[PDB]
This record gives C-alpha cells, sequence and structure tokens, in this order.
C-alpha cells in the first residue's frame, strides 16, 4: 500500500487507466492510445459526451478513502524458467573455511568431502579447478580469497 | 584491396581446452 | 568458437622473431565467456586509420595429445 507517495492535500489525479478497449487485451501487450470508443454506428470523435466516450478514465487519489480505494503498489515478476543459458540467479551464501579437518566442502558447485589446506601450486589466473593423471578433482582455487 | 596467398599453418593454435590444473 | 552458444575467445601476444608465421609452440590463453546464443555463420573484419597479417583459419574436430608443463602450461602438442 502506498498511501504517501501517491496522495497529497486538495487531491490527485495523475494516474490514467482504460475501461474502454475495443477488445480484450493479449498477454504482455501494452496498448498506450486515445482512441474514443464507437457506439452505435457514429464514427463519433468530435463529440465528447454522450455515446462518445475518451477510452481512458483517471485514477483520482487523495489520501481519504476506503482500503479498496487506497493507491496500491503493484509490482510482478515474470521468469523464463526454460532451457537457456542462465543469465539471473539467487544470492547463493559463502562460510568459512576450517582447513586441516575433514569438512563437507561446496566449492562454486564442485561439491565433496575432504580435509583442504594451503598449497604451493602455480595456478594460471583463468585457471579456476584441478585435477591429476586420472582426472580427480584435486585442487580447488578459493572464489572469495 | 588484398591477396589469397595461402601458406602453411606447422603447428600453431593451440589453446587450453578447459581451466583445470595439470602437471607432468 | 560458439559451441552451444557460450562464446569462447583465446588470446596470446608473441613479440614474434624475424619471421612473420613461426613453429615455436605458444599457447592460447582464454579471456572472455559469455552466452551469446546467436547464429554465426559469416565473418567479417575491421580496421583502421592511417595517413601482412589477418591470418585467418578454421577447425575441425581433432584428437590432440599435450605435454601439460610442471608449472601448468603447455610445452609441446601432437596431432594424432
Ligand atoms: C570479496 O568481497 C568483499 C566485500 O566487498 C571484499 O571485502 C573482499 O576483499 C573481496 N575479496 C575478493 C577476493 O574479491
Ligand atoms: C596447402 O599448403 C601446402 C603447402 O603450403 C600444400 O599442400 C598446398 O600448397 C596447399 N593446398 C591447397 C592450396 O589446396
Ligand atoms: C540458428 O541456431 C538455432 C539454434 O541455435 C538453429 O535451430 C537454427 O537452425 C539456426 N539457424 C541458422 C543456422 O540459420
Amino acid at each position: 500500500n502506498s498511501n504517501k507517495l501517491d496522495s497529497k492535500h486538495s487531491g490527485n489525479y495523475d494516474y490514467w487507466y482504460r475501461l474502454f478497449r475495443k477488445s480484450k487485451l493479449k498477454p504482455f501487450e501494452r496498448d498506450i492510445s486515445t482512441e474514443i470508443y464507437q457506439a452505435g454506428n457514429k464514427p463519433c470523435k468530435g463529440v465528447k459526451g454522450p455515446n462518445c466516450y475518451f477510452p481512458l478514465q483517471s485514477y483520482g487519489f487523495r489520501p481519504t478513502y476506503g482500503v479498496g480505494h487506497q493507491p496500491y503498489r503493484v509490482v510482478v515478476l515474470s521468469f523464463e524458467l526454460l532451457h537457456a543459458p542462465a543469465t539471473v540467479c539467487g544470492p547463493k551464501k559463502s562460510t568459512n573455511l576450517v582447513k586441516n579437518k575433514c569438512v563437507n566442502f561446496n566449492f562454486n558447485g564442485l561439491t565433496g568431502t575432504g580435509v583442504l589446506t594451503k598449497s604451493n601450486k602455480k595456478f594460471l589466473p583463468f585457471q579456476q579447478f584441478g585435477r591429476d593423471i586420472v582426472d580427480t578433482t584435486d585442487a580447488v582455487r578459493d572464489p572469495q580469497t | 584491396t588484398t591477396t589469397q596467398s595461402y601458406t602453411n599453418s606447422f603447428t600453431r593454435g593451440v589453446y587450453y581446452p578447459d581451466k583445470v590444473f595439470r602437471s607432468s | 568458437k560458439n559451441i552451444d552458444g557460450y562464446f569462447k575467445i583465446y588470446s596470446k601476444h608473441t613479440p614474434i622473431i624475424g619471421r612473420d608465421f613461426p613453429q615455436g609452440f605458444s599457447a592460447l590463453e582464454p579471456l572472455v565467456d559469455l552466452p551469446i546464443g546467436i547464429n554465426i555463420t559469416r565473418f567479417q573484419t575491421l580496421l583502421a586509420l592511417n595517413r601482412a597479417d589477418y591470418y585467418v583459419g578454421y577447425l575441425q574436430p581433432r584428437t590432440f595429445l599435450l605435454k601439460y608443463n610442471e608449472n601448468g602450461t603447455i610445452t609441446d602438442a601432437v596431432d594424432c
């Protein structure tokens, strides 16, 4: 509910909304247009009152209405959870290290078990993982250290 | 303009397939 | 390369020797990786302004053996 930013003294008629459209609205469609709705058979766009109505009306907001008339602030989120290269993801949580101890590690999605400690490798800057001759994960670079 | 000369690549154009450290 | 999108670029800068295209081994290191995911069938180059280059090759899926240095770099590779 936003009754502070959309309400001041002496009223406010800033917002607009359309009760009159030629048809229904297709999914995710914007129809910003000022076309007077036809009534009967008149092509009237000069007549303003009867049988020729403006397509959009106002959302005149004041600090004193009922709850059903308050200027609610609505934000809708649409996601695309399909087979596609992921771009936006959640806040993955990081933790401590605790070296020289058997610890379950989940390094940047590489999950396993073992004991981790300092090394004297020669990792190149682009390098992220480590392995051996038999292709088993040997060394991992700390993503936050 | 440009020329369409043909040469031999010899041994060249080798990149790291992955980012996994390997030694010996 | 554009394998499953995920555009790949690898670069390496060598000051070269008296010749132009050498034989001495030179590894190629990645720089960036981002999901382009668009059709890529044509390729063109851009030039500069001013008042023996652009050697272009193509890749095929082959099997390779690479000798990894003790430091992790690449010292010698052999085609199969
Ligand atoms: C990780 O981010 C924190 C928060 O800004 C910063 O203090 C720290 O130096 C960063 N470390 C690395 C390795 O980026
Ligand atoms: C490829 O180059 C080698 C020698 O540089 C030779 O096989 C021939 O000149 C070229 N092959 C062509 C142009 O089909
Ligand atoms: C473009 O790529 C898509 C999949 O990435 C493929 O289905 C389509 O046939 C391609 N169109 C071309 C190569 O003209």
